[PDB]
């Protein structure tokens, strides 16, 4: 196996406080896909002066991400003391297709130091850490988030100037403090500023060093180690696993002013990554060294359309979540929104189904139940839809009404009712939009305004918030062409708003300021 | 008040096995690092080994690795030291104390005599 | 694991007086003062270079840090003709220096 | 075996990097994306390849 150094001679390992009231922030930085924000350039080929509809591993837009906040270890304002960290080593997620990070998004800033909220100080970029495996469990004190046999280990070093990877058996060391041993809480990992981050000599096995403590490495099949440029530029990280290995994504080599994520490293890890979670860590520095540090974002990676239209340089400067609205569906179908009108047909809403109906002679009531779209199954006969108590059409005794489509029309129950069967309604949509302006106003059709408001749980998009922009100070408009939201009633006649609705109305346009 | 109970001695052949014990007292035996170390007379004191009562977690000298196993049986307040294929070498006073990893060992066992 | 060397190898000392006793180690502060009396296992005096353990008389006074250490024993008893000894539990394995006796 | 870096040119076979074909290439100015090496147009056709002599070459077929 791989000699990946000695283990550890420390009898006991650093306390770890956990205080997770005080990493309790708010500050979401999400994913704009509109400037690519979180898209990691496709791989095996390159395009340039393009834009193109993929289906692939991506973020999706509005994506805030988990915060993940690193701080300082407690101090006596002469010398260090224990650490001070977030409950993350527990936080296992599914690692399914991968994940990217959004490292360094306070760099610059100034905020608090996390320990001693009332004290703040300038924001550094500090990389993160990972655990990662196939199986998970808990440990013989009863704390969780034990990866089992060779768990896959992220670990930055060097105060931010190496990447360790490594692939080892972790094996729990029983000192105090220590996974195996007196009070443990988590391990964490930690560096200590005041001798690790001395300048032209960084101590590269800080944080290895600590890891140490608490598990001893065996059986490495690897260790890579990567060298990081410092600095406090925004950057793109993610990590994703195919049959090939596990592959470590960055902007930092490639597009290290963009954000364009490109692969860097393949690690060999043929077991599927199931499981991960973020190593805590705290700094060793004392009160007056105390630094604030960027919180890392956590998106998830999954299979989404998008446009991605690439610059002469191939780069990806803007994206389009094609499923996030309506209008949005549209772009991607349609390439653009100044294209012709925008006026068209949107993706309906779909029903939102209810409990089932269930009846056959061979918990409760699902004998029937009136109404709106339940699922059911009668006598082998399966579907989806609203009952109506209704007259009888025949033939009697034969239980299964259906129509000139072959579709059911009713059913005679064994409660000696019939009832009719409607299927579920829905709602139709089309969207009235303005290229000039940048606005738009919505028809609901044939639904009427009595079923509906400003909101929806039906649903025909991910989000409605172009329109709630204005759209949350109305009440709904009927018209004769349909239910409207956004509408203003100005009893106007206008010869051709570019938007008629049809029939003897039509949706003006407002006035550029 | 602390007390750390040990068994008496025993003489055995060179590679013959000795289990020594040391049952506990006056703390909670599960919160506690039970240390083993071997003495001769005119000889400072090794380590063996120790464990965590309470996670029967344990950490070995390497000199006797191979050789020596340390537990616990909690249900019973007690430690105890198992050595197998004993050699003349091994001849020593086996003692029991209450401390381990970074704890200093305040209580300790009267020793247990093993001549091989 | 860490080497402890002591000096004196033994010493002397009347009913009344003095004792002291140093270590030093071959490197580097969790030192810790054992007492072996005759016929007794060792019994902890002091811990982490200067504090006292659990039940020991303030006769027993130790100081050190890095790689020098020492125990003051003011009086000394007679009762207190025992081996002394350092041990270091900063590191694992945990131990024991050669020991200095008093008399 | 020498010399079939590059043959600059009319119309020759080629694999490079597992890329297969036939065609002319030219010398010309990059396009992006940089390090991807091979680069398509709107009909997903090879436009052109970064190769290892540092040049970029334009694929005509
Ligand atoms: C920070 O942490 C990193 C962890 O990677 C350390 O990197 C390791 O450093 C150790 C030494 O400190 C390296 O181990 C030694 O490697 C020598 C040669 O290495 C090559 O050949 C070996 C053959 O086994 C390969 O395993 C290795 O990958 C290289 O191809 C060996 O000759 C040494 O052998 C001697 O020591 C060992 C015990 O360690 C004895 O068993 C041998 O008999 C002999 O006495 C030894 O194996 C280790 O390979 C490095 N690991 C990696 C992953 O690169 C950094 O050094 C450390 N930095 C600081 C500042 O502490
Ligand atoms: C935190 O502050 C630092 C320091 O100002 C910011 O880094 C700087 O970011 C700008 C914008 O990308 C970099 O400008 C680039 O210069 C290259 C030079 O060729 C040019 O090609 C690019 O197009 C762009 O103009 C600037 O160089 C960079 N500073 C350093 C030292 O590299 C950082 O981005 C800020 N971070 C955050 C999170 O706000
Ligand atoms: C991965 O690790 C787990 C636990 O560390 C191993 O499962 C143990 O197998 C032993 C075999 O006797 C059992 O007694 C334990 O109870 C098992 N523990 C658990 C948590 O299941 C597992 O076999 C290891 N797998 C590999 C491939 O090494
Ligand atoms: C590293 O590999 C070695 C074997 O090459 C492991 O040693 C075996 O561990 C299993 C665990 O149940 C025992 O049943 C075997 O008897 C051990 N074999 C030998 C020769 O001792 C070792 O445990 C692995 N390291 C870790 C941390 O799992
Ligand atoms: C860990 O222990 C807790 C104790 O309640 C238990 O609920 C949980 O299911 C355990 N987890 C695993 C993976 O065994
Ligand atoms: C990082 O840079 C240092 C500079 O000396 C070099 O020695 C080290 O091997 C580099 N590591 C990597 C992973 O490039
Ligand atoms: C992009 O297309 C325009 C069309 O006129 C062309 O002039 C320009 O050179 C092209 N750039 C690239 C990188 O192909
Ligand atoms: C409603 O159920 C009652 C049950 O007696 C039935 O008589 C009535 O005709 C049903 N409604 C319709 C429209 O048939
Ligand atoms: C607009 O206001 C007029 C006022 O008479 C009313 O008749 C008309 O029905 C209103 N239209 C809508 C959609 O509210
Ligand atoms: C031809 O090759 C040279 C090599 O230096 C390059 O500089 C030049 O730009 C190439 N021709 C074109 C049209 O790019």
């Amino acid at each position: 196996y791989v000699d990946v150094g000695p283990d550890s001679v420390k009898s006991a390992c650093i306390e770890v406080d956990i205080q997770q009231t005080f990493f309790d922030k708010t500050w979401p930085r999400p994913i704009d896909v509109s400037k690519a924000d979180g898209i990691i350039y496709p791989q095996g080929r390159t395009y340039s002066n393009i834009t193109i509809t993929y289906q692939g591993l991506f973020p999706y837009q509005g994506d805030h991400g988990d915060m993940y906040v690193y701080s300082a270890g407690h101090a006596t304002g002469t010398t260090p003391q224990k650490l001070f960290v977030a409950n993350y080593s527990q936080d296992v997620k599914q690692f399914a297709n991968g994940f990217v990070v959004r490292i360094g998004a306070a760099a610059n800033s100034t905020g608090t130091v996390i320990i001693s909220p009332s004290t703040s100080a300038t924001i550094r970029k500090i990389y993160p850490a990972f655990m990662l495996g196939s199986s998970v469990g808990n440990f013989s004190d009863g704390k969780m988030g034990r990866f089992f046999n060779h768990t896959l280990v992220l670990l930055p070093d060097g105060c931010g100037t190496l990447l360790r990877a490594f692939y080892c058996i972790l094996e729990p060391r029983s000192g105090n403090h220590c996974p195996a041993g007196n009070s443990y809480t988590s391990f964490a990992t930690y560096h200590t500023p005041a001798t690790d981050c001395s300048d032209g000599n960084y101590n590269r096995n800080a944080s290895l060093n600590s890891f140490k403590e608490y598990f001893n490495l065996r059986n490495c099949t690897f260790m890579y180690t990567y060298n990081i440029t410092e600095d406090e530029i925004l950057e793109w990280f993610g990590i994703t696993q195919t049959a090939q290995g596990v592959h470590l994504f960055s902007s930092r080599y490639v597009d290290l002013y963009g954000g364009n994520m490109f692969q860097f490293a393949t690690l060999p890890v043929y077991d599927t990554i199931k499981y991960y979670s973020i190593i805590p860590h705290s700094i060793r520095s004392i009160q007056s060294d105390r630094k604030a540090w960027a919180a890392f974002y956590v998106y998830k990676l999954q299979p989404l359309t998008f446009l991605l239209d690439f610059s002469v340089d191939g780069y990806i400067r803007r994206a389009i979540d094609c499923g996030f609205n309506d209008l949005s569906q549209l772009h991607c179908s349609y390439e653009s929104f100044d294209v012709e009108s925008g006026v068209y047909s949107v993706s309906s809403f779909e029903a939102k189904p209810s409990g089932s109906v269930v009846e056959q002679a061979e918990d409760t009531k699902i004998a029937s139940q009136l109404g709106n779209c339940v699922e059911y199954s009668l006598y082998g006969v399966s579907g989806r839809g609203v009952f109506q108590n209704c007259t009888a059409v025949g033939v009697r005794q034969q239980r299964f009404v259906y129509d000139a489509y072959q579709n059911l029309v009713g059913y005679y129950s064994d409660d000696g009712n019939y009832y009719c069967l409607r299927a579920c309604v829905s709602v139709p949509v089309s969207v009235i939009y303005d290229k000039e302006t940048k606005t738009h106003a919505t028809l609901f059709g044939s639904v009427a305004c009595e079923h509906i408001s400003s909101t929806m749980s039906q649903y025909s998009r991910s989000t409605r918030s172009m329109l709630k922009r204005r759209d949350s100070t109305y009440g709904p408009l009927q018209t004769p062409v349909g239910c409207v939201l956004g509408l203003v009633n100005s009893s106007l006649f206008v010869e051709d708003c570019k938007l008629p609705l049809g029939q003897s109305l039509c949706a003006l346009p407002d006035t550029p300021s | 008040q602390v007390q750390l109970q040990q068994s008496g001695g025993e003489l055995v052949k060179p590679g013959a096995s000795v289990k020594l014990s040391c049952k506990t007292s006056g703390f909670t035996f599960s919160s506690s690092y039970i240390s083993w170390l071997k003495q001769k007379p005119g000889q400072s004191l090794e380590w063996i080994a120790w464990i965590y009562a309470g996670t029967g977690g344990t950490e070995y000298n390497q000199k006797f690795t191979g050789k020596a196993q340390v537990t616990v049986d909690t249900s019973s307040s007690t430690a105890y030291m198992q050595f197998s294929s004993l050699t003349t070498e091994d001849s020593a006073i086996y003692y029991c104390a209450r401390g381990g990893s970074s704890f200093a060992m305040d209580y300790w066992g009267q020793g247990t005599s093993v001549t091989v | 694991q860490l080497v402890l060397t002591q000096s004196p190898a033994s010493l002397a000392v009347s009913l009344g007086q003095r004792a002291t006793i140093s270590c030093r180690a071959s490197e580097s502060s969790f030192m810790n003062w054992f007492q072996q009396k005759p016929g007794q296992p060792p019994k902890l005096l002091i811990h982490t270079a200067s504090n006292q353990g659990s039940g020991v008389p303030a006769r027993f006074s130790g100081s050190g840090s890095g790689t020098d250490f020492s125990l003051n024993i003011h009086p000394v008893e007679d009762d207190d003709t025992a081996m002394y000894f350092c041990q270091q539990s900063e590191e694992v394995p945990l131990t024991f220096g050669a020991g200095t006796k008093l008399e």
